[PDB]
């Protein structure tokens, strides 16, 4: 959803997939009935202790 | 007349239907095979549990 300029652009992606919970459940990776806007700036770390 | 009308036969007009393929298009492998059956081995695997 974005301006002439390219001014407001929202850029929109739909989240459908299931994993398989530890119960074996089969479970939405993402909240169905919510939204979530999200930036590259979350600058997020996977983290790795020892062994 | 009198005896019987006198005719002229016109070309026959045949109407030949047909049911043309459209689904074998979707089975486009052909085996002919003398054992007696086929077989199949399906095989599913998750891999998206945590």
């Amino acid at each position: 959803l974005v301006g002439a300029n390219g001014a407001g652009r929202m850029r929109i992606w739909v989240n459908t997939q299931k994993y398989r919970d530890q119960n074996d459940q089969e479970q939405f990776l993402m909240k169905q009935k919510a939204v979530m806007g999200i930036s590259s700036a979350i600058e997020g770390v996977r983290c790795f202790g020892a062994i | 007349a009198g005896l019987y009308t006198t005719y002229q036969l016109l070309e026959v007009q045949r109407k030949l239907k047909t049911l043309p393929a459209f689904f074998l298009q979707w089975f486009p492998r052909q085996i002919n095979f003398q054992e007696d059956m086929i077989a199949f081995d399906k095989v599913i695997q998750d891999v998206t549990r945590v």
